């Protein structure tokens, strides 16, 4: 938060790419102590670049640093999929302490491009029988794996009771997710269809079930 | 105080010239024993004293990086003290900064000190409790009140009476040789006739260490300091110190003169006489 | 080389005290402070607060000041972060790492703690029946909705796992209420509605829960 | 800003005795600023491979610089430091006297 | 050993 790194990056294998850290005069305008880890899901930060262009010995060459003015930049040259984590900036500032940045998902593009498969089911007639209606709206084997999903009754957005999941990988290495809209079962006969569209890539894709 | 550890900075703007000049030297009594150039080859903390030679990796880039956390924090200050009393980064300034500790004849703490001037003036300083500020002018007074909203004098306390005085026994042990040492003074005394009526003796005190000394020149046993020229303590350029005191003394009265020498190493005072011949 | 390990995994509810600590194998000069950072789920690295292992001086950050108490005990090399009582935002992944002179060189491997206040609940499975409108002549998509249980986790299987090929089970999402629901979902030849019977097998272990759902067309 | 003149000593290590050798130092204290030119002087010629000390500085703040070479006194060859400083007017020439 | 504590002027 007191850094400011790109959200999201994203590279092609063999390729270079770079990640920004944008700071004040007091940290990294200030000081030549930008650091940078690696951490990949579940994992501890690792130590990857420090003193803005130094590099533990045990780390590939393939990862540098620079700085210049009030921001830090990371550059990996020859990406490969072990390359594929978040990435986090630090600088120093008074009183040695240190303050971090946002984070950065690198994306190390290793498959082509994969519209997603979206299969909508309505509440089923068991479940309507306990006063109740779940729509499941279920996403798989797309890739990258980012995707936003939004609800629509009749046209009008739905923002209740939804509750979606993050992409997961498959065992092909493409990309999963699901999105959940809990109704009453007035709120299913209430409306003459619902909607999921998954937007992924800029296209979106839209699925619709009715009573 | 029995024995000391002190650190010394200082930090010169260049205008036109590049990077600031930074010179770290600490000292252990009257004894160098690391230093640090900014404008030096090698941009680490280096050794000179042979004790601290022994101490391995770790030792010497913890301090490598510290000396450059103090380099860098005092290129900050230099801009932050031109902005404090509005000045046009075409002059060179100066800071210099000092802290450090003292124990007693058992090693244990007595007493800790860290000063801070600009432009060879006092700047801000701790006081002597390690718990409140000195602030020399309106400058000084917001360093103060963003130390103090920091914490800082609490943070200095712990090392100033901690961490620097295990360190000080450290090294006393582990440089015995050389620190816990004495030199007594070797003394002699030289004879010059500015006149046939009038002659200087000249009062030698060499190859001693520490550099505490004392050379005065008594006349039938009364002390002649309104009357004796006195050198300031000299280094030698090998770990020992050089003194002198002169007077001049009539011709035919030399023998009413006499130096006293006080170091460390002399259990009793010496007495010099010269001896024509 | 030195590192940091840190204590297990821990399961709590909210109210409940919490301790995790971080030992730091070997020694190191003293020239750092141990640093606690808290990374909440699909969250950035949030400096909670340090500690000098010399003197026990303790700088908090003024969002976790008085929520947390961080001390060291330094015969063992032991820091330590105490919650008088979790709040259930809490859940997330803590992190110790040491900030040496003008460097955080070493993490901990991390403390996941988990603050739930939920009890212990089995599912209710409900079919998904595939669609009226499947293709004629390609695959056809049925599953289960396995719906409100708690913990984790659940295992769903198909026709007592006789069946592998088309399973795909989905996984769980987190509730605002505390509890899990997921789906799985087999993709089957469309040819195969009418005459293969297709039984989906939820098994929920922390709760003694065995159901076998039937999934048939309409 | 502070200004202080600096003070100059010019002795060898050891007592000088002709043809053995010695190290001529040079020792420049009590002066502010920091920026000092020292010189050691053979019959008016610059040494060349003069070292120096780290700079250092003394309870007042005024710095204090041990400047020094290898040499052999020889009863006729001149020794001398030369001091140039803001404070000063003009180079100063301190001429070694064995006897101080 | 240097105070690895260091506050800005």
């Amino acid at each position: 938060s007191v850094l400011t790194q790109p959200a999201s990056v994203s590279g092609s294998p063999g390729q270079s790419i770079t990640i920004s850290c944008t700071g004040t005069s007091s940290d990294v305008g200030g000081y030549n102590y930008v650091s940078w880890y690696q951490q990949h899901p579940g994992k501890a930060p690792k130590l990857m670049i420090y003193d803005v262009n130094n590099r533990p010995s045990e780390v590939s060459n393939r990862f540098s640093g620079s700085k210049s003015g009030n921001t830090a930049s990371l550059t990996i040259s020859g990406l490969q999929a072990e390359d594929e984590a978040d990435y986090y900036c630090s600088s120093y500032t008074t009183g040695s302490r240190a303050v971090f940045g946002g984070g950065t998902k690198l994306t190390v593009l290793g498959q082509p491009k994969a519209n997603p498969t979206v299969t909508l089911f309505p509440p089923s007639s068991e479940e309507l029988q306990a006063n109740k209606a779940t729509l499941v709206c279920l996403i798989s084997d797309f890739y990258p794996g980012a995707v936003t999903v939004a609800w629509k009754a009749d046209g009008s957005p739905v923002k209740a009771g939804v509750e979606t999941t993050k992409p997961s990988k498959q065992s092909n290495n493409k990309y999963a997710a699901s999105s959940y809209l809990s109704l009453t079962p007035e709120q299913w006969k209430s409306h003459r269809s619902y909607s999921c569209q998954v937007t992924h890539e800029g296209s979106t894709v839209e699925k619709t079930v009715a009573p | 105080g029995s024995h000391s550890m002190r650190y010394f900075f200082t930090s010169v703007s260049r205008p036109g010239r590049g990077e600031p000049r930074f010179i770290a030297v600490g000292y252990v009594d009257d004894t160098q024993f690391v230093r640090f150039d900014s404008d030096a080859a090698s941009q680490r903390m280096e050794p000179r004293a042979p004790w601290i030679e022994q101490e391995g990796p770790e030792y010497w880039d913890g301090e490598t990086r510290k000396v450059k956390a103090h380099s860098q924090t005092h290129r900050v200050d230099l801009g932050t003290l031109r902005g404090y009393y509005n000045q046009s980064e075409a002059g060179s300034h100066t800071v210099q900064r000092m802290y450090g500790c003292d124990v007693g004849s058992d090693w244990r703490f007595l007493r800790g000190y860290h000063q801070y001037a600009y432009d060879g003036k006092d700047y801000i300083a701790l006081k002597e409790d390690l718990r409140s500020w000195t602030a020399a002018d309106m400058a000084a007074q917001t360093t103060k009140h963003k130390w103090e909203a920091a914490h800082v004098a609490e943070q200095l306390r712990a090392y100033l009476e901690g961490t620097c005085v295990e360190w000080l026994r450290r090294y006393l042990e582990n440089g015995k040789e050389t620190l816990q040492r004495t030199d007594a003074p070797k003394t002699h005394m030289t004879h010059h006739a500015v006149s046939d009526h009038e002659a200087t003796l000249r009062c030698w005190a060499l190859s001693f260490y520490p550099a505490e000394i004392t050379l005065t020149w008594q006349r039938d046993g009364e002390d002649q300091t309104q009357d004796t020229e006195l050198v300031e303590t000299r280094p030698a350029g090998d770990g020992t110190f050089q003194k002198w005191a002169a007077v001049v003394v009539p011709s035919g009265q030399e023998q009413r003169y006499t130096c006293h020498v006080q170091h460390e190493g002399l259990p009793k005072p010496l007495t010099l006489r010269w001896e024509p011949g | 080389e030195v590192q940091l390990v840190q204590s297990g995994a821990e399961v709590k509810k909210p109210g409940e005290s919490l301790t995790i600590s971080c030992k730091a194998s070997g020694y190191s000069f003293p020239n750092y402070w141990i640093t606690w950072v808290r990374q909440m789920s699909g969250g950035g690295l949030e400096w909670m607060g340090r500690i000098d292992p010399g003197d026990s001086y303790t700088t908090y950050n003024p969002s976790f000041q008085g929520h947390v108490t961080i001390s060291i005990d330094k015969s063992t090399n032991t820091a330590y972060l105490h919650w008088n009582s979790l709040k259930a935002s809490d859940t997330a992944m803590y992190y110790c790492a040491r900030y040496y002179v003008s460097l955080v060189d070493i993490w901990g491997q991390g403390t996941l703690v988990t603050v739930s206040s939920a009890s212990t609940k089995g599912p209710s499975v409900f079919p998904l029946a595939p669609s009226s409108k499947s293709t004629s002549g390609g695959t056809a998509a049925l599953g289960c909705l396995v719906k409100d249980y708690f913990p984790e986790p659940v295992t769903v299987s198909w026709n007592s796992g006789a069946l592998t090929s088309g399973v795909h089970t989905f996984p769980a999402v987190l509730q605002s209420s505390g509890l899990y629901s997921l789906s799985s979902v087999v993709t089957v030849p469309s040819s195969s509605l009418g005459t293969q019977t297709y039984i989906c097998n939820v098994n929920h272990k922390p709760s003694n829960t065995k159901v076998d759902k039937k999934v048939e067309p309409k | 800003m502070i200004q202080r003149t600096p003070k100059i000593q010019v002795y060898s290590r050891h007592p000088a005795e002709n043809g053995k050798s010695n190290f001529l130092n040079c020792y420049v204290s009590g002066f502010h600023p920091s920026d000092i030119e020292v010189d050691l002087l053979k019959n008016g010629e610059r040494i060349e491979k003069v070292e120096h000390s780290d700079l250092s500085f003394s309870k007042d703040w005024s710095f204090y610089l041990l400047y020094y070479t290898e040499f052999t006194p020889t009863e006729k060859d001149e020794y001398a430091c030369r001091v140039n400083h803001v404070t000063l007017s003009q180079p100063k020439i301190v001429k070694w006297d064995r006897d101080m | 050993f240097m105070n690895k504590f260091i506050y800005e002027i």
